């Protein structure tokens, strides 16, 4: 398969939003482990991950004049994972900064159309409802754990100078960086392939082996912190997994976990079913810049956590494709549910174009949709 | 618990800096040393070195250079520590007196900053205007050296190059001007800056030189006149100026890795290099200008972490993985050689180490070192005996020194006896000579012989009690049984002879030429032992009972029993002995069974004072007694020789340094003076003891890496698992060198470019000889990993268990691994069981009778049946990889490297494991163990010590959690954990081993004790001079890159036994409001003599620090 005709910068954009928002540029941070009041977007049920763009579209009074009094200040609400969804019971949550913003006043219908970024991790202390539904919560700001080398502390003076190794053109190349970034191992009680599994460095290329096959087309960040949030926001595993992702507070157990979940989880079931194969690791591929797996926003500002597939299995389709708010623009959706449980799952994707390419795939659902181990 | 106090046993043994100048004064040439957190001091002498000054710091020392400024007669030294703490001292001398005063000082860390990935540079230009440093990616620090700079106020000038892997200032330059290796996107390249000192900014060098050698990694700045600089890499070397350039290849340092170097003379001509196989070359500058250069190789030294040349072809090898030595050059006839002149004592790295016991005088056996340098260090305290003479001569059963020549004061014979039988020994300086005694019997065996009063010798014999004149040299009176009944056991002094004859006890006195019986009274049990030592004449005669079993004082000559102590037990008393320990006269008594109960006595009343008991050894105890400088000490000769000695007027028994010593007796020859002869089934040795008792290491070089230790008590042996390196051969592995593994009497084996690969055996190491009685070689890629000693389940045997890994470069996790379990029978390891595992196993512990043992990110645990065969009774499923287990009960510790503490407790009636509480926090952890239920200890970046503690407890959330209770910054990297007790307020015991090789205790304090030493070192911080004014609690607040808070729950035992070394007036500073509770919580004001009294108990917990300075 290959991607042909199709602008894979266009995903990113949210083009299906509109015109040419007002950007917003100036970032914000609090001070790591402090307490901030921050307000709760109501409808909002996603769990957002730093560095995740969260689009958004706003059409009752208190959620549009939330974000016009928002904007005016340091332009951030609180998204919180909600352990329970029914039962409002969240325990984290992320801030999430507005970068791009647009208000329609056409037909004296008030729209807000926002693009917010994920910024800060945070634990809740309490959630205390306002006068206008708008919830405003008690924020202790969770902190970035930056890890310095595991040799850091034994390595002796005299092979200091050895630390920095020449430049990366390869089995052969990683052989020799493990021995000689970990050269001081024997100065301790464990052998340097055990430092290997720790190392943010090693742990990044390891996942780059297995994100080349999603996207076979070297755009990831070079910072520990920055590469596992990105491979965390495509991950398509359930809420309890992602909780648990975003609770980590380095980057090298981020890494880590990422890897493990890479490893063991090959398969993608309907989460009502568990009796129902929708698609395997092999079908994942990255339409988008972001990854296989990005949010948009619906006509009626409901958040879906879209993966692109290549093939879907025991989908039935239901409705005419249509090309309305499309989120992938020369492509027409239409509604595909689970063949036994008849569960929305998500979308087939059909080319308008007969030159596109590919001129077929799937967007699934990340609340649709279990990670299972095979076995 | 959750007070805790940490205290040295062993200061950092490893040396990681050392200098030559003219610190202590312009004409002394001196030798600074560092050794992470002390400064040695020496003096360069023709002899050797002398030992002069030596400084504690509040700082791992990071650089220490000597300079010398205008207008300064000798140099001064700059010292920056890790925590950034910068100082300039001076050494001050005014007679005896030494002080190291702090010229300037302060803290150069930066508020943002990334440490640069070859850590800090400290350099000083040649002019002395300046001190540069490197800390930081993209800046160039520089503290100018102005006389009024003295707060070391710093600029920073922006460096482009962001990875600079080493710095120098170069020589014979217009202006200050940094030489520097880089790395960027298009390769490795040399660099010049001329700094601006008026602009405080960089300018255009002289020189550039791009595309250097891919791995070079050192620059030297050679003096002048050639000046310049030599860049070091792995395969070649370069010079570069600014018009010159000289590049060598040679093949002799081909397969070497050069790590350090230092100047030889002042001209730049000669340098010394050290590679990290321990050979020792010369770079040699050849003139024609400068015209080549020349690489010779001189020899091997020790791993070198740096080298100094002192003077005279002398050069100090400072060591981190071995013994840091003093070589001597000795290189036309022949070619460039090196002889090792001293070797100095390094235990680190510490990478595993076990308490022997083996009373709770132990010793401990260390893992140290690595590569060639790999060793065991057997570790014990006790008093040391320097031999002098032995003489093999077996069954020796008493000693006795004698003066034969009335004329002199020193003693020139020994007379031991023997089974039936007595024999001379005459000394003539260290000329032994048997003899015969005119007048002495050798038909008897003697029971007591020596000088007595009127210039004559008695020998008490089991026929006779022999009065011998000196100068007729003959038998002048003779006294016998008046029933010819052999003499049973026999005490005498200068003027007084006491024999017992059964349970008759005849009490002779000594007169010129006669022995007069004075009484003859019959005791109602038997006579086992006595004593007459004059407290001369004895009016008091000790006497121990054969039937009754009981110790007895009675009166002379009148035979009264002023005092009859009725001991008690089955087991006879073998000796009695009365003694005068600090003007308070005692009366020890010695079992049959190694008990030495010891009673107070007077001279006139001659009652019990004491109900003590210390238990010696297993054999019976020969109390004899000698004078050490100008007071009486008693040796006790038992299974395991001992010093009883007055500290404080409380009896001390001290250890002594040697197996077994059945007999002993002072000698005072003139060829050895104030000495003493010890005896054993076999051997009399004349020996002389150690003036201060100090640590007795053993050394069992291995040359080759020990990793694992366990003693197996049953075997005699220890289980040591360790590995070598091998390169690839030609004709398709093969070794470097003979090691311990290649060496064994007996070996196993598993199975039937250059490239250096990983060869893991398993020794069994002997325990009195050291030799390796045999060697198992595991499988290909295969890594052993852990280590245990144990009887399992239902069988009796006693087992050594490896947990391996099989390790292959192309996989990242490893897939396999075995637990093999051996059996060490006779003389040779038998494999019993092998079990294999779908992973590494990381650590295993004896759980109870069973196998716990941590494979990958599971704890499984294994029952050992009948069939002697491991078989798996539960699981634990954990998040994190279990790399640290630690027992108590049916508590499990199991952590990961990423400081994860995990608590489990095993369900008996379940089964399976129940997670109890979690900690989670992301930092490096190096090891863990377990204080109490609810305590535990950790080691976590950087160079800090954790505890933490189950809450827890109202709800689930609080019980499942583990709180912070204690944190502190220690400043060494603690390999190992281990509970032990190596020294016969502080609750519990626990030992850690550090890279180095610093061995330190933590010991439980109660919340009474804790809140008194906090306050004390809140005081004593106000009074202790520190070097580079650095704060303590600076020092030891925990630290990271990115947080420090301060530092919880630990008393730095360092600190509050420096009380003791404070002036009297100012000990009372330090007490003036503190609350002494004296076991009522009735506080007080505390006193400077109860806080001596209890930080004098505190030092006796640990091993005591040897003096440095001569
Ligand atoms: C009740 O949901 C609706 C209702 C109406 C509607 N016009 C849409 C949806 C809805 O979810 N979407 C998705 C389909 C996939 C896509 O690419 N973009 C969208 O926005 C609609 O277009
Ligand atoms: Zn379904």
């Amino acid at each position: 398969p290959n991607i042909i005709n199709f602008d894979t910068s266009l995903p990113t954009s949210h083009t299906y939003l509109g015109a040419d928002m007002e950007e917003f540029h100036g970032r914000t941070l609090h001070d790591d482990d402090s307490c901030q009041v921050i307000p709760v977007l109501p409808q909002v049920m996603m769990i957002l991950i730093p560095g995740q763009t969260l689009p958004l579209q706003l059409f009752h009074p208190q959620e549009v004049s939330m974000v016009r009094n928002l904007i005016q200040k340091d332009r951030t609400f609180a998204v919180l994972a909600y352990s329970n969804v029914q039962e409002r019971e969240a325990q984290f949550g992320t801030t999430a900064e507005i970068y791009a913003y647009r208000e329609e006043q056409d037909f004296g219908i008030e729209i807000v159309k926002v693009k917010a970024i994920g910024r800060q991790r945070f634990k809740v202390l309490e959630l205390r409802t306002q006068s206008d539904g708008i919830q405003q919560a008690k924020v202790q700001i969770l902190p970035e754990c930056v890890l310095p080398s595991t040799m850091s502390a034994v390595q002796l003076e005299s092979l200091n100078k050895c630390q920095i190794f020449p430049s990366k053109p390869s089995y052969k190349w990683w052989q020799k960086y493990q021995k000689r970034k970990f050269h001081c191992a024997n100065l301790t009680s464990w052998p340097r392939w055990l430092y290997s599994l720790y190392d943010a460095e090693t742990l990044m290329d390891r996942i780059k082996k297995q994100l080349r096959e999603w996207d076979e087309n070297d755009s990831l960040p070079s910072n520990p912190i920055d590469f596992s949030y990105r491979v965390a926001a495509c991950l398509p595993i359930d809420d309890v997994l992602r909780i648990q992702l975003l609770k980590i507070g380095s980057a090298i157990q981020r890494l880590r976990c990422e890897l493990d979940i890479m490893n063991k989880c090959t398969s993608l079931c309907c989460k009502q079913c568990q009796e129902t194969e929708i698609t395997t690791k092999n079908e994942i591929f990255s339409l988008s810049l972001c990854g296989p797996m990005a949010a948009y926003v619906n006509p009626h500002g409901y958040v879906h956590e879209t993966l692109t597939v290549y093939k879907a299995c025991n989908l039935n389709l239901i409705g005419r494709p249509s090309t309305e708010h499309s989120w992938f623009p020369g492509y027409a959706w239409t509604v595909a549910q689970c063949k036994i449980c008849a569960s929305h799952i998500g979308w087939k994707f059909t080319a308008t174009k007969k030159d596109m390419s590919p001129q077929k795939f799937w967007g699934l659902t990340r609340s649709a949709l279990l990670p299972t181990i095979p076995d | 618990m959750s007070y805790n106090y940490v205290v040295t046993a062993q200061k950092p043994t490893a040396v990681n800096g050392c200098v030559t100048g003219h610190f202590t004064s312009a004409e002394d040439l001196n030798l600074l040393i560092a050794k992470n957190t002390r400064l040695e001091i020496y003096v360069v002498t023709a002899e050797g070195l002398r030992p002069v000054k030596e400084v504690g710091m509040y700082g791992k020392i990071a650089v220490m250079e000597l300079f010398r400024p205008k207008g300064e007669s000798k140099d001064l030294l700059f010292i920056l520590t890790a925590k950034y703490n910068a100082c300039i001292l001076e050494y001050k001398q005014s007679g005896e007196s030494i002080d190291i005063i702090t010229r300037a000082h302060g803290n150069v860390q930066d508020r943002i900053g990334r440490p640069s990935e070859t850590g800090i540079i400290g350099i000083i230009d040649p002019e002395c205007r300046m001190i540069g440093l490197r800390l930081y990616d993209g800046l160039f620090k520089v503290i100018p050296l102005d006389r009024d700079n003295k707060e070391l106020k710093a600029f920073n000038i922006r460096l482009e190059e962001l990875h600079v892997i080493d710095v120098k200032f170069l020589y014979g330059c217009q202006a200050p001007t940094i030489c520097f290796v880089y790395q960027d996107p298009q390769g490795r390249h040399v660099k010049t800056y001329e700094v601006s000192l008026r602009e405080k900014e960089f300018n255009k060098g002289p020189w550039k030189q791009e595309n250097v050698e891919a791995e070079a990694s050192m620059v030297i700045a050679v003096p002048e006149p050639f000046g310049g600089a030599i860049i070091i890499g792995q395969e070649s070397i370069t010079y570069h100026n600014g018009d010159k350039y000289l590049a060598i290849a040679p093949p002799i340092i081909k397969q070497s890795t050069i790590v350090c170097h230092n100047r030889v003379d002042p001209n730049g001509s000669r340098y010394l290099l050290g590679d990290m196989e321990g050979r020792l070359f010369m770079l040699l500058l050849e003139k024609e200008t400068l015209k080549d250069l020349r690489v010779e190789l001189l020899g091997e030294t020790s791993i070198a972490e740096c080298l100094t040349y002192l003077d005279n072809g002398v050069v100090f090898v400072g060591s981190r993985l071995g013994d840091s030595q003093l070589v001597k050059l000795n290189v036309n006839e022949q070619g460039s050689y090196v002889v090792a002149m001293e070797t100095f004592t390094n235990l680190g790295p510490i990478v595993d180490m076990c308490v022997v016991d083996l009373q709770g005088q132990g010793q401990l056996v260390t893992c140290s070192g690595a590569f060639k340098e790999g060793s065991l260090r057997i570790i014990r305290n006790g008093i040391g005996i320097h031999e002098h003479a032995s003489i093999d001569l077996p069954g020796i059963k008493g000693l006795w020194p004698l003066r034969s020549d009335p004329n002199r004061e020193t003693d020139d014979t020994l007379v031991l006896s023997f089974v039936g039988q007595t024999r001379v020994l005459m000394l003539n300086g260290e000329e032994v000579e048997e003899t015969e005694l005119m007048g002495f019997v050798d038909d008897q065996q003697t029971f007591f012989c020596g000088n007595v009063a009127h210039q004559q010798l008695i020998q008490i014999t089991s026929a006779s009690v022999r009065l011998v004149s000196q100068e007729p040299k003959a038998l002048v009176s003779e006294w016998k049984e008046p029933q010819a009944k052999n003499i049973s056991v026999a005490s005498c002094n200068s003027s007084q002879v006491v024999v017992a004859v059964g349970r008759a006890l005849y009490y002779l006195q000594i007169h010129p030429q006669e022995l007069r019986q004075i009484s003859h009274t019959e005791m109602e049990h038997e006579v086992a032992c006595l004593d007459i030592t004059p407290l001369g004449l004895s009016p008091l005669c000790a006497i121990g009972l054969w039937t009754d079993i009981s110790a007895r004082i009675l009166k002379l000559p009148s035979f009264e029993l002023l005092h009859k102590e009725m001991l008690g037990g089955e087991i006879i008393p073998r000796s009695i002995l009365m003694t005068t320990f600090e003007s308070s006269h005692y009366l020890l008594c010695a079992l049959g069974d190694g008990a030495l109960f010891y009673f107070g006595l007077n001279i006139e009343t001659g009652l019990l004072s004491d109900r003590k008991k210390v238990t010696l050894g297993t054999q019976p105890t020969v109390l004899r007694t000698f004078r050490s400088l100008s007071t009486t000490n008693v040796f006790a000769c038992s299974d395991r020789p001992t010093v009883i000695y007055s500290s404080n007027h409380k009896l001390v028994f001290s250890n002594v340094n040697l197996k077994e010593v059945n007999y002993m007796c002072p000698l005072n020859s003139d060829g050895y003076p104030d000495s003493l002869a010890l005896a054993n089934n076999s051997t009399l040795t004349i020996g002389t003891i150690d003036e201060i008792q100090k640590l007795h290491i053993r050394t069992v070089p291995l040359y080759e890496s020990p990793r694992k230790i366990c003693y197996q008590e049953v075997s005699q042996c220890f289980g040591v698992l360790s590995s070598r390196i091998e390169v690839q051969d030609t004709s398709g592995t093969t070794a470097l060198r003979p090691s311990a593994s290649t060496q064994a009497l007996s070996s196993s084996v598993s199975s039937s470019f250059g490239e250096e690969v990983e060869v893991h055996n398993l020794l069994i190491i002997d325990q009195h000889t050291f030799e390796v009685l045999h060697a198992h070689q595991f499988l290909q890629n295969e890594y052993a990993l852990s280590l245990v000693s144990c009887k399992l389940g239902k069988d009796p045997n006693t087992y050594f268990i490896v947990g391996t890994a099989m390790v292959y470069p192309e996989e990242a996790e490893p897939k396999q691994g075995r637990i093999v379990v051996f059996q060490y029978s006779d003389g040779k390891l038998q494999t019993v069981a092998e079990k294999e595992v779908k992973g590494a196993v990381y650590s295993m512990v004896e759980f109870n009778g069973k196998l716990l043992a941590s494979i990958n990110s599971t704890v499984r645990l294994y029952e050992w049946t009948t069939e002697k065969e491991l078989r798996t009774e539960c699981n634990h499923y954990n998040n994190i990889m279990a790399l640290y287990l630690k027992t108590k009960g049916d508590f499990i510790l199991v952590g990961d490297l990423m400081r994860s503490v995990l608590l489990l407790a095993y369900k008996p009636m379940e089964g399976n494991f129940e997670e109890i509480a979690r900690d989670f926090n992301p930092n490096w952890m190096s090891a863990v163990e377990i204080l109490d239920d609810d305590n535990f200890l950790g080691a976590e970046n950087a160079f800090n010590l954790f505890v933490c503690q189950k809450d827890s407890a109202t709800t689930d959330e609080e019980r499942q959690h583990l709180q912070e209770v204690g944190l502190f910054h220690l400043g060494e990297f603690v390999n190992v954990f281990c509970h032990g007790s190596l020294v016969m307020p502080t609750q519990g015991s626990v030992l850690f081993g550090t890279v180095n090789g610093m061995i330190g205790l933590v010991t439980s304090l109660s919340e009474s004790w804790y809140n008194l030493l906090l306050d004390m070192q809140n005081r004593l911080n106000k009074v202790i001079k520190s070097v580079g004014k650095i704060e303590h609690s600076f020092w030891r607040s925990f630290h990271t890159e990115r947080k420090t808070e301060p530092a919880t729950g630990f008393i730095d035992g360092d600190l509050i036994e420096s009380f003791l070394d404070i002036s009297r007036p100012k000990m009372q500073e330090v007490v003036a409001n503190l609350q002494y509770d004296d076991g009522s919580g009735m506080k007080r004001e505390a006193t400077a003599d109860d806080l001596i009294k209890v930080v004098e108990e505190l030092t006796r917990i640990h091993w005591s620090h040897p003096q440095f300075e001569k």
